[PDB]
């Protein structure tokens, strides 16, 4: 029961669709962790579902630092908001899929009726999309992971200091 | 003179790309697929021998394990990594399934743990988070019933209350526990079975037909005020919470160790007895077991249902498991190890896929329910392949040389020995009958599901 | 293999199509062959969204031929039949597959929309109300998505609340974009218009309405100077340069409202958030010409 | 039908899941690829048999015209044919020493062997890889590009070898009366069964069934099957001996010519011969069917086609001239004479139209307009099988070979059911002796009782009154 | 099921969303031998 999931990217976040489930009992198993290696059966396991992009290179700059003390930015409140269907807030919460315990409550508390998970299942599944990158992407336009994650590292480092021209 | 001629275009059958895939035209002219019964014989052979090539059952054991043996087990009918251990030390564990670890080990008894249930309560007092922890409640030897708290990491949505939420002081020693669900109301017993409210700590209501202590009790899955048990004077009695009273009653003629209700079809149960044996019974007619199950070499210590319904699986005292399907009466399959001993307690899991075993030499193994079918996700093509096989097999499943094969499994030299001495004894016993038979009038033909029953109480036709 | 199920799903109305009297057995299976070959081209690796365009478009040939064939040899507009809409659901089956491989190219998207559009008269309310959440959840930051949706529907079916709510998840998205802006103002604008000359027909048969807008105007002001300092954000000369330049093209935006503007009162409001050099020049000839209408 | 709900059920239901499989089976036949070709007359004064394979040539399509060869080889012996059951590969054994297999459509030249050990016959076993010859004295399995594979020794004088494909096995009928099943997978005589008769003259295969027919000098066909050493049935088809047989591909109809000038058509599913044709001016050389049941006859300087003989209508018996043009009378479909040749033999090309004859010379193709099956099945066999898909379909075959002994005459007898120290060396013998006596007595004592219990499930003036004194 | 054009929550999200909603709500032979066989 983990209908969906969350990935942060250096250029945007992503929203996935599980459509299958590893079996749950059976993770520690040579087959299954090897499906998540192989690309053929992750496909079967998740499809993309949505993909905001960053506007710049200052707005991503501060949605990482949102990321890491662990908020919700606008950005993703809008595109959860957007991706995750409205099931009643008592019975039957839906299941999203994050990489943080500590993003957890941020995202609850902003919808009741969402639950986070991260479990060994869930961060095999974040493993898995961090593995195969742009191929799950079909072709939708993102760019160069590498390039970006270069520039965001060095402006969340250089932030987290106050370097200075001085 | 309209003539014409096979031709074929070149550009029709070898695509003009090279990525492109070929066409396979296909025609079903029976003329022209010429054996049917030859080649599907031979799939089907072909199938069952890579079926016994591929039978690889053991998939792993759960952490090290219990100092004392394992007696103890309850699975959460909520969730799927979760089940609940206990031992004859006194410790009671809490495992995720998925990583063969544990989440917490209390020690919770100075005596046995006579018997484990997994359940959320519901109090009154608050509303316990289902969400961040699981509870568990231990029924002990020494007079006491404690219900616990674990904190498990399924959902992540919070960030103290660890463990011994609370303690039920009993008056004799309990033996057997059982939890109705949607109800949060447990009932145990031990000279007299109790039914206890989580809220309350004295037991709310005394069930009991007579003075006898009660071996072991079991709730039923769907319409789940029918409970039933299992007395030391070797006899049956459901109880019905409605009418809050017990019910019927049968005695058998050895006393049955344990009933596990099916989940699908809600008024029989299946009980695990000690003459070898597993009854399956009707609830509203118990005077004749529907089915009896046999393969077994000593007493059979624990059965369980599979959801889907359709499966037994049994652990004896014989250091043994089998696997039954609800309509045959004999095993599917045996597990067996030189590591595994005295099975006093099975579990079949809730995605009906695995089977969780919990053993005296103090190990709680666990294996595949079907020994084939590998976890990972199948391509299309190879599934439809994969039930084909099955399908072939259930056709020619009679045939001499598929049943040779299929039916070949290597069993320990105990079993395989004792099994040609039971056999020597009933040949023994039905040809001394067979002469009795020669020469007296009057005897019935007692039936081989009526043999089983010394007597009932409420007697009806 | 997969083609193999496809082509028998095409099988049964084919077998209708012969069996009544319209398509001979050689032309169908002439059919057929073409069939395979584009079901082969789909499935076969290293296929493009021309494929599916060109399959696409031989089964829209298909279809006419079949109309005008039931038209001609016996004079029926409309078979009883499973082909009369089989096809159609084949285009629709054919459409979703190419979707669900290249969720990027957005002139499949479109053909996909027009189609189902065009086709409307059988088609669901609910079925554009999937594509265009599909296509949304794909490519968030498209305004001309979000505006192409909002016309769409404030033009067919009038559902202004609907359109309200599309223009607010837009925005919501992309402030960034005052082309998103203008064309929210201008549907504030013409929602007004249609609701005062309905009640101009009621008054014949028998301002808040600019403060929306006004509102509209000033939270775009806002945060489109917000996000243009957010972008090349070190510093008094810099902040003053930044200031200037973000001021020039906002007012610049202003302006456009200006030229896209009752009319006499919005502008005025527009000169007064203003006030709130060369272009305090600008704003007073606004005013004179604005005395002078 | 019996008056039990519950069987009424059963059968109604496993019928209905049959009917729905041929429904499926007949939207696969709209699905088709192809479609046969023909030759029809258009009017009344012209006839068939009348055109001539020039005329078809300049009538028809280039690609057909390249394919209709035409090889002579005018220096060894009459040319022996057989082309592969892919139908691409061809292979020609010469009477004197040539055995040639060509890719026969781009022309290469896969393997050529010059042997002056005068050759008979040969067959592509299992590939277009491994072909078998014959020899004046052995066997011989050859590799693709021609290096002697094996020298089969077992199989002295194989006149007559043949090579059936679900099986894997090998069958070399020769001269002194003797036939031989050599699985060549693992390489092992699998059945070696004597004929009483003599030495065998012709030999086919009944694929429906894998069951070889042989033609004896008696006059006699008789079907063989690897597993027990009788045939498995006998036919008399006609005086002195039988020249040649071939089977249609379903395996229902069979042809036979025998050296009196005689030519059967034989229903092999029921064994009634349909007919005889015995207005026959010469001994029949050759006799072949297609795919499409058609019959192709050789004389030997001659050979003719007859479309639509092999079924049961009195019209179907074949005829060589008809009076006035009575439609009730068989002509044959069409014709052909060579100059001066003998057709050694012939074989239709598998999934064109084509049929092959071998004479004095060479090799010749005629084009038939509707002799092979215009739609073939991927699964089976490809005309177009690249490299990697040919192997791995050879290894899926050698998984699936069927056992030697499923070869039997109805191919459907799988299925069914039935329900199928000193002293003490000494003393032990004297005590186990007496507990069998002891397991006789009490058998023979429980059968008294019985016997006594089937007796009561059955059941003089001097004498009455002296019944009771004895 | 969650779409674009529902407003999902009932609760506003943005200053844009709360001011148009609150002014909205203020504006309301042979033969022998087989014979012998």
């Amino acid at each position: 029961p983990i209908e969906y999931l969350l990935f942060e990217e250096p250029t945007g976040y992503a929203v996935f669709k599980v459509k299958l489930q590893q079996d749950d009992i059976g993770s520690r198993l040579k087959e299954v962790q090897e499906q998540i290696n192989d690309f053929g059966a992750f496909t079967k396991l998740i499809e993309l579902v949505s993909f905001a992009p960053f506007k710049g290179a200052a707005e991503a700059l501060e949605n990482a630092n949102d990321i890491s003390e662990g908020l919700v930015s606008e950005s993703l409140k809008a595109i959860l908001d957007l991706n995750l269907p409205k099931a009643s807030s008592k019975k039957k919460n839906i299941t999203l899929a994050i990489s943080d315990k500590n993003l957890g409550p941020s995202i609850k508390e902003e919808f009741p009726y969402v639950d986070c998970i991260s479990n060994e299942l869930a961060q095999d599944l974040i493993r898995g999309v961090r593995l195969h990158g742009e191929k799950l992407f079909k072709g939708l336009q993102s760019g160069d992971l590498e390039r970006a994650q270069l520039g965001l590292g060095h402006a969340y480092s250089r932030a987290k200091v106050k370097f200075s021209v001085q | 003179m309209k003539i014409k001629t096979i031709k074929r275009s070149a550009d029709d059958y070898v695509p003009v790309k090279s990525t492109q895939e070929s066409q396979m035209p296909r025609n079903l002219n029976p003329e022209l697929h010429p054996f049917e019964r030859a080649r599907e014989y031979t799939k089907a052979l072909n199938a069952t021998k890579l079926e016994r090539m591929f039978a690889k059952p053991f998939v792993g054991q759960l952490g090290y394990g219990h100092r004392d043996g394992v007696y103890a087990i309850a699975k959460n009918y909520g969730s799927l990594n979760k089940l609940a251990t206990g031992s004859a030390d006194g410790v009671i564990k809490y495992w995720n399934m998925s990583t063969r670890e544990e989440f917490v080990s209390f020690k919770a008894h100075y005596g046995l743990v006579t018997g484990l249930c997994v359940t959320q309560p519901r109090f009154h007092d608050k509303k316990p988070d289902l969400k961040s922890q699981n509870f568990m409640l231990s029924c002990s030897d020494d007079k006491t019933v404690k219900l616990w708290s674990i904190n498990v990491d399924d959902y992540s949505n919070k960030n103290n209350e660890e463990g011994l939420i609370r303690t039920f002081d009993g008056e004799s020693a309990f033996q057997g526990i059982d939890s109705h669900r949607e109800n949060s109301t447990f009932a145990t017993g031990g000279a007299k079975i109790h039914l206890w409210d989580v809220n309350r700590l004295k037991p709310v209501s005394d069930l009991s037909w007579g003075a006898d202590n009660i071996t072991s009790l079991k709730f039923n899955q769907n319409e789940t005020d029918i409970l039933a048990s299992t007395g030391s004077d070797n006899s049956i009695v459901l109880y019905d919470l409605r009418t809050n009273s017990p019910t019927q009653k049968i005695v058998q003629t050895m006393r049955t160790n344990a009933i596990c209700w099916n989940p699908m079809e809600a008024f029989n149960f299946v009980t695990a007895n000690e003459d070898h044996n597993a009854y399956y019974y009707d609830m509203r007619n118990l005077s004749r077991s529907l089915n009896v199950f046999k393969d077994h070499v000593s007493a059979v210590m624990d059965v369980d249902f599979s959801p889907t319904g359709d499966e037994i699986v049994t652990g004896s005292y014989d250091k043994s498991i089998r696997i039954y399907k609800t309509n045959h009466g004999h095993s599917r399959e045996i597990y067996h190890t030189k590591r595994m001993q005295h099975v006093f307690q099975v579990k079949y899991s809730m995605d009906s896929k695995y089977i969780i075993s919990g053993s005296d030499d103090g190990n709680v193994r666990l294996w595949r329910s079907k020994a084939w079918e590998r976890s990972n996700v199948k391509t299309t093509r190879e599934k439809n392949k994969l039930e084909y096989d099955e399908k072939l097999k259930e056709r020619f499943r009679h045939m001499p040389e598929i049943k040779r094969i299929s039916r070949h499994r290597h069993v320990p030299q105990v079993i395989k020995k004792a099994q040609e001495i039971k056999n020597i004894e009933l040949s023994s016993i039905k040809r001394r009958e067979a002469n009795e038979r020669r020469t007296r009038k009057d005897m019935p033909y007692i039936s081989e599901r009526k043999k089983q029953i010394v007597g009932t109480v409420h007697k009806y036709e | 293999s997969k083609t193999r199920y496809y082509l028998e799903q095409c099988i049964p109305e084919m077998d209708d199509l012969v069996e009544k009297g319209l398509f001979t057995k050689n032309e169908v299976s002439l059919i057929m062959k073409k069939r395979t070959d584009f079901e082969h081209r789909l499935n076969s690796r290293g296929s493009s969204i021309n494929d599916y365009i060109k399959y696409i478009n031989y089964e829209s040939n298909v279809n006419k031929l079949r109309a005008k064939r039931c038209k001609r040899i016996l004079q029926v507009k409309k078979t009883n039949s499973l082909s009369d809409w089989s096809i159609q659901q084949r285009i629709g089956f054919i459409y979703q597959r190419g979707t669900n491989k290249f969720p990027q190219d957005l002139k499949f998207w479109a053909m996909y929309l027009n189609y189902m559009k065009a086709r409307g008269n059988q088609t669901s309310y609910k079925k554009i109300h999937n594509i265009y959440n599909q296509l949304l959840k794909l490519h968030p930051t498209n305004v001309d998505i979000w505006i192409s949706c909002a016309k769409y529907e404030y033009e067919v079916h009038a559902n202004f609340k609907s359109c309200r709510n599309i223009f607010q998840n837009g925005l919501r998205f992309n402030p960034d974009v005052p082309k998103l802006w203008y064309e929210y103002v201008k549907f504030e604008l013409n929602f007004i218009t249609k609701l005062i000359n309905r009640r101009k027909v009621m008054g014949l048969i028998n301002a808040l309405r600019g403060d929306i807008a006004l509102t509209i105007f000033d939270v775009c002001m806002k945060t489109l100077g917000k996000h243009y300092i957010n972008k090349h954000k070190s510093d008094s000369k810099m902040n003053i340069e930044l200031n200037k330049e973000t001021l020039n093209y906002l007012f610049s935006e202003s302006l456009r409202y200006i030229k896209l503007f009752e009319r006499d009162y919005l502008i005025n409001h527009v000169l007064q958030f203003w006030k709130n050099p060369e272009l305090y020049l600008k704003t007073v000839m606004i005013d004179i010409t604005l005395n002078i209408r | 039908q019996t008056k039990d709900k519950k069987l009424r059920a059963g059968l109604k239901k496993i019928d209905e899941q049959y009917k729905k499989a041929v429904s499926s089976a007949a939207a696969t036949d709209y699905l088709l690829p192809e479609s046969n070709g023909y030759l029809e007359p258009e009017n009344e004064l012209e006839k068939t048999f009348k055109v001539q394979q020039s005329e078809i040539k300049s009538s028809v399509d280039v690609s057909t015209a390249n394919k209709a060869l035409d090889l002579s080889l005018k220096e060894f012996g009459p040319y022996h044919i057989k082309y592969a059951k892919n139908g691409t590969h061809l292979l020609i054994t010469g009477r004197k020493g040539h055995v040639a297999s060509m890719d026969w459509r781009k022309g290469q030249l896969r393997a050529e062997l010059f042997l002056n050990e005068t050759c008979h016959s040969a067959t592509y076993l299992q590939n277009e890889q491994y072909f078998a010859v014959a020899q004046k004295k052995y066997t011989f399995i050859y590799d693709h590009e021609g290096t002697e594979l094996h020298r089969l020794k077992q199989h002295i004088e194989a006149r007559h070898l043949d090579f059936l494909p679900y099986h894997y096995l090998l069958v070399t009928a020769g001269e002194t009366g003797w036939l031989k099943y050599h699985d060549v997978s693992t390489g092992q005589l699998v059945s070696e069964l004597r004929t009483k008769a003599g030495p065998t003259m012709a030999m086919a295969q009944n694929p429906w069934n894998a069951v070889m027919h042989l033609g004896h000098s008696n006059g006699t066909v008789s079907l063989w099957s690897p597993s027990m050493p009788e045939p498995l049935v006998k036919l008399l088809s006609a005086r002195g001996p039988v020249n040649s047989i071939a089977i249609d591909r379903s395996g229902y109809y069979m042809a036979t010519t025998g050296a009196d000038r005689s030519m059967k058509i034989w229903d092999i599913r029921n064994f009634k011969q349909l007919h005889s044709v015995e207005s026959l001016p010469t001994p029949g050389t050759n006799v072949s069917i297609s795919d499409t049941g058609l019959l192709a006859l050789s004389r030997g300087p001659h050979v003719t086609l007859w479309k639509d003989a092999l079924k049961l209508s009195g019209d179907s018996k074949p005829c060589f001239g008809s009076m006035g043009g009575n439609p009730h009378r068989n002509t044959p479909y069409m014709s052909h004479l060579f100059a001066g040749n003998k057709v050694e033999n012939l074989g239709f090309v598998p999934f064109e139209d084509l049929l092959g004859v071998g004479h004095q010379t060479g090799i010749t193709n005629l084009i038939v307009p509707g002799a092979g099956e215009a739609n073939y099945d991927a699964l089976e066999l490809n005309p177009f099988e690249t490299k990697k898909q040919r192997q791995e379909q050879e290894v899926r075959t050698l998984l699936n070979k069927l056992p030697a002994d499923t070869i039997t005459l109805d191919p459907n007898s799988i299925g069914s059911v039935d329900k199928r120290s000193g002293l003490r060396s000494f003393l032990r013998k004297k005590t186990q002796n007496v507990i069998d006596e002891r397991k006789l007595r009490v058998q023979k004592q429980l059968d008294k009782e019985k016997n006594i219990r089937k007796r009561n499930h059955q059941i003089d003036v001097i004498e009455e009154a002296l019944s009771r004194f004895g | 099921h969650a779409s674009a054009f529902t407003r999902t929550q009932d609760v506003p999200q943005t200053e844009l969303q709360e001011k148009v909603d609150q002014v909205l709500q203020e504006s309301n032979d042979v033969v022998a031998e087989f014979q012998e066989e």
